[PDB]
C-alpha cells in the first residue's frame, strides 16, 4: 500500500497513456478550434509544466480577471462528439480492458485499480521487499540491520533508484559504515551532470538546471558539520568546484563560509568577501535575511 | 519455523489482499529472514562505469 | 655492488582504497617473452640476468 | 611451494586472492623461493 521503488510493469499502462493523451489532443484541439508516433505522444505530453526558513512560494497578485461559463451541455457534447469516434478507430487495435479504460476515463469515471494493484515478477517483488525493509529499518533507527539491507541491495543488478534522498538521509542517520551521504551526493553530481518524463518530480533531478534537495542539504548540513567546529574551505571548495550556475543558494553558502571564517586585515578581506557574495547572491531568487542584520553582524565584526 | 516463514514468502506473491496486509502484520525478524531469503534466492534474478560500480558498491561492505 | 629497489603499487591508491593493481598476469594478450624474466606471480625468478628495459615486475 | 615465511620458515604457496600471510604464524612477510630453470654463464 506504499509506493514501489521500481519502474512500473509496462505494456498496458503505456498503450493506455496513448489512448488517453491522443483523445486529450483531439478534444483540446477542437476546443481551440471553437475558441478561434512516439514523437506525437512526446510533443503531446510535452507542452505542459513538466520566523523560520520557509522557501516561500509565489502568492496571489498580478493574475487574470476571471472567465464566465464556457461549457453548456449542448456545447460540450458539440466538442466531444467527433473526437470520440476518431478514438473509435485505434480503440479497435487496443485490448478490451484497455478499451474499457478508455471508455471509463472518457466518461469521467476513475479506475478502481492502481498500476501496482494490477502489476504481475519474482526478482522485482523481492527487490521491493528488500528496499522496503531498508526504508523501514532506517526509520526505526536500526542502523545495523538497515546497513545490511543497503549493502545487500546495492549488490543487486536490478533497478537504479532515484530513491536517492532515501539513501541521503539513510546513510546520514546510519553512521554505520558505508561511504557516506556526502560520498553518495557528490557521486550523484559527478555521474549525472553530463550527457554521458514519468518518474521525475523535483526531489530527484538532473544537472541541467537545479538539482535541488540533496545538494543544498549536504551544503547546509556540512556548514553544520562546522557548527561541530566552532572543513569549511573544503565544503565551499567543492561548492566552488561544480558549475551548475542556477543556485545562488551556494552563493549564500559561500558568504556563510566567509562569515563563519570572519567569526587581522585577513579577517578584513573575509568580511569584504562576504559583502561581495551576498550581492552576487542577490544575483538570483533571493535568500534574504533583512541582511542589514547580516551587515550588523559585520559591524559587530567591524569592531 | 521454516514452514510459516515459507508461507509468508508465498503470501508475498499471492495476487489478492488480504494476504499482503498479512505481510504488513509481520515482525522485524520475519522481515530480516526475508531480506536473507532475498539475498540468497534473488541471486536467481533475471537479466568504466561497471568497474566504477564494483568500486562504487565496494565503498560499503558487502559482508 | 648491491642495490635494493622497492616496488609498491599502493603508491597511488587513496588510503585503504579498493585495490586496482595485483601482482600477476591477466588473461588478456600480453608478450609471452615476459615469462623469461618473470614467474607466475609476476615477480622475477631469483638469479635472472636483467638488463635495461627488461621486466622486473608484472 | 613458491614462498617461505620470514618468521617461522614454513614453506608454503599462495593462490589467486589468497591471504598474503603465513598459514602457521600469521606473519605478513614472505620470501620468494626459486625453481629449476636454465641460466647460462661463461666461466670468465
Ligand atoms: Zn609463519
Amino acid at each position: 500500500m506504499f509506493e514501489v521503488p521500481i519502474t512500473l510493469t509496462n505494456r498496458k499502462f503505456a498503450q493506455r497513456r496513448k489512448l488517453k493523451y491522443q483523445y486529450i489532443n483531439y478534444i483540446s484541439r477542437r476546443f481551440d478550434r471553437i475558441s478561434k508516433q512516439q514523437k506525437k505522444r512526446r510533443r503531446e505530453r510535452h507542452w505542459r509544466s513538466v520566523s523560520f526558513e520557509i522557501w516561500r512560494t509565489v502568492s496571489s497578485q498580478n493574475k487574470q480577471p476571471i472567465n464566465k461559463q464556457k461549457m453548456t451541455y449542448h456545447n460540450f457534447k458539440k466538442i466531444e462528439k467527433i473526437p470520440l469516434r476518431k478514438m473509435e478507430i485505434p480503440l479497435l487495435h487496443c485490448t478490451k480492458e484497455n478499451k474499457l479504460y478508455f471508455q471509463s476515463i472518457s466518461r469521467g469515471l476513475e479506475p478502481l485499480k492502481t498500476s501496482t494493484s494490477e502489476v504481475r515478477n519474482y526478482r522485482t517483488r523481492h527487490i521491493v521487499t528488500l528496499t522496503d525493509l531498508l526504508h523501514l529499518n532506517v526509520s526505526r533507527h536500526n542502523w545495523s540491520l538497515a546497513y545490511k539491507i543497503f549493502a545487500t541491495l546495492i549488490r543487486i543488478p536490478g533497478v537504479q533508484i532515484k530513491s536517492l534522498w532515501g539513501i541521503g538521509v539513510e546513510i546520514l542517520d546510519n553512521l554505520s559504515n558505508s561511504s557516506s551521504g556526502l560520498d553518495f551526493l557528490q557521486w550523484m553530481c559527478q555521474i549525472y551532470s553530463s550527457k554521458s518524463r514519468s518518474i521525475v518530480p523535483p526531489f530527484q533531478t538532473g544537472s541541467r538546471t537545479h538539482t535541488a534537495k540533496f545538494a543544498i542539504t549536504y551544503l547546509w548540513s556540512s556548514l553544520i558539520n562546522c557548527q561541530k567546529s566552532m572543513l569549511i574551505d573544503k565544503i565551499s571548495e567543492w561548492v566552488l568546484t561544480p558549475p551548475f550556475m542556477e543556485d545562488a543558494e551556494v552563493w549564500f553558502i559561500y558568504a556563510s563560509c566567509h562569515l563563519l571564517k570572519a567569526d587581522i586585515n585577513q579577517v578584513i578581506k573575509h568580511i569584504h568577501y562576504v559583502r561581495t557574495f551576498l550581492k552576487i547572491c542577490l544575483d538570483k531568487g533571493g535568500f534574504a535575511v533583512p541582511s542589514r542584520l547580516i551587515e550588523n553582524q559585520l559591524k559587530s565584526f567591524e569592531s | 519455523t521454516s514452514e510459516s516463514i515459507g508461507r509468508n514468502i508465498v503470501k508475498v506473491v499471492y495476487p489478492d489482499k488480504p494476504t499482503s496486509s498479512d505481510y504488513f502484520q509481520w515482525s522485524e525478524e520475519e522481515t530480516l529472514e526475508f531480506l536473507k531469503w532475498m539475498e540468497k534466492q534473488f541471486l536467481p534474478t533475471q537479466t568504466d562505469q561497471k568497474i566504477a560500480r564494483r568500486k562504487l558498491y565496494k565503498i560499503f561492505p558487502l559482508d | 655492488m648491491y642495490k635494493t629497489e622497492k616496488v609498491d603499487l599502493a603508491l597511488n591508491r587513496n588510503r585503504g582504497d579498493p585495490i586496482t593493481q595485483h601482482f600477476g598476469f591477466g588473461n588478456d594478450e600480453w608478450p609471452k617473452e615476459w615469462l623469461e624474466k618473470l614467474d607466475e606471480d609476476g615477480l622475477p625468478y631469483i638469479g635472472t640476468y636483467v638488463e635495461e628495459g627488461d621486466p622486473i615486475c608484472a | 611451494l613458491k614462498y617461505i615465511c620470514a618468521e617461522c620458515s614454513s614453506k608454503l604457496s599462495l593462490s589467486r586472492t589468497d591471504a598474503v600471510r603465513c598459514k602457521d604464524c600469521g606473519h605478513r612477510i614472505l620470501l620468494k623461493a626459486r625453481t629449476k630453470r636454465l641460466v647460462q654463464f661463461e666461466a670468465r
